[PDB]
This record gives structure tokens, sequence and C-alpha cells, in this order.
């Protein structure tokens, strides 16, 4: 299975420089053109440029040339984009996406078949904050029609993303991660809410297991009833 | 720079069109086009290559056509789970490619939901330390729009109201959140806290109390 795996998102200073890592498995490496492609909140997609990693080869969009690059490292099937003297307007999810190719031809097409999971990156002066993580316990009060609802207060983190996963990612029937809210203070929070049978309450046990890569930090916190 | 419409709409069972055009105040030879689907939080998704061609499992009801600057993707027997963007893409014979706009398609017809509100209290770890947030979750609403209002007992409270826009859920209905920020002694100096949603002019309103 051909798969793009990212590097992690990251904070960035105005006017400093980023470099996102895409490493390529399950085909190899020099027989594809990869893109890079960002989309920035709420806004569509963008193309950057491409590389060659056959020939080393690339383009880029002339929004970016001079400044921005792509580099690959054949021996660990890499492709890198770095961009240079950090606008707030480059605050964008990157991505990878593999070029399929031409049919009838070796070269590129611009229909793009795998893509990578996206590199979140903010371009602010604001320093990173790991969130804290608080339970928010089932009750009789989140119970109705035989199902109880627990979860997670993930709480004033910088920047965005987390990620939230319930039982190691075993469980995702009923779970809703809800869209964070940008507090006035510059800081978000956001819930991760689990909808299960109220009957499971007494033998199941769930844990949130909440990542902020930004900040390097991930934190699992046990829900149970008060 | 390639135009799209930013919205498109047909009922169930339908066809719709989404038209991908050059602006021509430029000259730029286009060559191959490609679409792609992309649902809320996800990777975009490859539908179309070559101008007409499908990848493997990409359902028939996607077609897509090229006529000198302008391209098309006709969406046939239209389903719910349309609803998303979609972005046209082509390449150049200067071995460049642009994206189009984005389209955001919706399915008309859908009925009136009524939203889910679950209000959470403050948690004994969060009240140790020395802090308090009441959450009010609401889901599964359409359309998407409410509105959110705080109470301390009776009276309405505006101070340390954070509240998110709504966002599309995967099964095309919607959610928000809101949140009441409030200190260990307001939380317990009053006999209960409440968060009231309206939505399409009628109110689904929750209390929760320290007592």
């Amino acid at each position: 299975q051909v798969q793009l795996v990212q590097s992690g998102a990251e904070v960035k200073k105005p006017g400093a420089s980023v470099k996102v890592s895409c490493k390529a498995s399950g085909y190899t490496f020099t027989g594809n053109y990869v893109h890079w492609v960002r989309q920035a909140p709420g806004q569509g997609l963008e193309w950057m440029g491409w590389i060659n990693p056959k020939s080393d080869g690339t383009n880029y969009a002339q929004k970016f040339q001079g400044r921005v690059t792509m580099t690959r490292d054949t021996s660990i099937s890499t492709v890198y984009m770095e961009l240079s003297r950090l606008r707030s307007d480059d605050t964008a999810v990157y991505y990878c996406a593999r070029d399929k190719g031409l049919r009838y031809f070796d070269w590129l097409s611009g229909g793009m078949d795998v893509w990578g999971q996206g590199t979140t990156v903010t371009v602010s002066s604001a320093s990173t904050k790991g969130p804290s993580v608080f339970p928010l316990a089932p009750s009789s009060k989140s119970t109705s029609g035989g199902t109880a609802a627990l979860g997670c207060l993930v709480k004033d983190y910088f920047p965005e993303p987390v990620t939230v996963s319930w039982n190691s990612g075993a469980l995702t029937s009923g779970v809703h991660t809800f869209p964070a809210v940008l507090q006035s203070s510059g800081l978000y929070s956001l819930s991760s809410v689990v909808t299960v049978p109220s009957s499971s309450l007494g033998t199941q046990t769930y844990i949130c297991n909440v990542n902020h890569k930004p900040s390097n930090t991930k934190v699992d916190k046990k829900v149970e009833p008060k | 720079a390639l135009t799209q419409p930013a919205s498109v709409s047909g009922s169930p069972g339908q066809s719709i069109t989404i038209s991908c055009t050059r602006t021509a105040a430029a000259v730029t030879s286009y060559n191959y086009v490609s679409w792609y689907q992309q649902h809320p939080g996800k990777a975009p998704k490859l539908l179309i290559y070559e101008v007409s061609n499908r990848p493997s499992g990409v359902s028939n009801r996607f077609s897509g056509s090229k006529s000198g600057n302008s391209a098309s993707l006709t969406i046939s027997g239209l389903q719910p789970e349309d609803e998303a963007d979609y972005y046209c893409c082509s390449s150049t014979s200067s071995t460049t490619v642009v994206f189009g706009g984005g389209t955001k398609v919706t399915v008309l017809g859908q009925p009136k939901a009524n939203p889910t509100v679950t209000l959470f209290p403050p948690s004994s770890e969060e009240l140790q330390a020395n802090k308090a947030t009441l959450v009010c979750l609401i889901s599964d609403f359409y359309p998407g729009a409410v509105t959110v209002a705080w109470k301390a007992d009776s009276s309405p409270v505006k101070a340390g109201v954070e509240t998110t826009t709504p966002s599309k859920q995967s099964n095309n209905k919607y959610a928000a959140s809101s949140y009441l920020s409030l200190t260990p002694e307001q939380w317990k100096s009053h006999r209960s806290y409440s968060c009231q949603v309206t939505h399409e002019g009628s109110t689904v309103e929750k209390t929760v109390a320290p007592t």
C-alpha cells in the first residue's frame, strides 16, 4: 500500500523558515513526481511545486519562486519542502501528494492519487503551550435513550492541532471530537465526547489519548463516573 | 487562475455540474484536468484524472469533460454523501499545476433536525486547579445555525463565554460548542447554571448544578 507520511505540526515565528518532510512507502520513490499543496484555514487548495525524485528536477509556483525549495533523499524515500521568510498568511495545512503519472507518458499529470496526512504550520509570534486535560464524567444527566456521554476537555493550548483518540484508537463508534474554540485569550480549547451504552459503564474503561504535537506532549486521561 | 463557482446545489437523485474556467486575462496552455473531492477534516480525494477517467472505486456518478478554456464535473444521482468541496486542477505546458478555487456542493431538501445538547459541569480536577469550565456541546442540528445563551440560576450571564462557529459533521448535520468560564466561588455560589440553545425558533436548554 502506497502511503505518504508527513512530519508533525509546528508553530514558526514570522520571518523564520519551516521544513516539512514527506516519507514515501509502498513503492519505489523515484517512479513518481511528488507535489506540495497547501490549504489555509477555510480556504482552497494552492499548488506550491513538485519534485521528481528520479531526476532531482523541480518546479515551483510563481508566488513562491525565490522563497521555497523542494529536495529529496532517496536513501530514506523522503521529500521535503522548505519555505523561508515565513509570512502570517503562510499559515496552512501543507500536504504532499503523489502524482499518479500520465497513463501514456512517463511524465507528471497534475492528477494526485495518494496524499499525505497534512502538516499544520502556524506562523505566529505566540509561543507553544500544551493543553491541560480534564475528564468529563458520564452521569445520569449525560444519559438518554440507553446511552451515556463522557469525554475529555482539552484546555488552553496553542497552536492547533490536537488529536484525541479513545482507548488507543480501538473505540471510534460514537466518538465526536468537536472543533476547537479560539478564545479571546488567543488559546484554543476543544472537547471530545464518546457516546456509549449506559449498561457498559460498569465493565468498560474509557481513556482519552490527547496529542499536541507542537509541544511534543501526549496525555492519557481515565474518564470514570464520579 | 481557474475559476469555479463558490456553491452549487441540487436535490437528491438529480445531476449537477461544476465548472472550472480560465480567467482569460492570462494565456497558459492548460492540458490535463483532474478533479478532487474534499470532505470536512479530510485530505482531498482524486475523482477524475486526464479529463474524464475515474480511479478504481470511484462512483460512475462522477464524469468529467473539457471544452477549450473550461472543464466541468457532472455528478449524477446526487446523494447526501456528495456534500463536500470539489476542486479542479490543471497541468500546463510549462509543467506547472493550477487549482480552481473550490466549489461547495449542497444537497437540497434535508429536513430540520433539532440539536442534541450535552452540558458538563466542571470536573473535580479542574476545580482543584482553581478554575471552572462549563462545557455545552451541541450536535446533530440542521440547518447549521444556532445561538447560545447562558444563565446563572435564572439570570443571563454574558461574561466568560466562548462559542464556536457551526461545523459540518460527517452525517451532514452540524455541531457547535460553547464554554462558560467561572471561578470555583461562582460555580458554588449559585443553585444551577444553564446552556440554552436556540435553533430555528425553538430552544433546547440543559441545566447542571454543583449540589
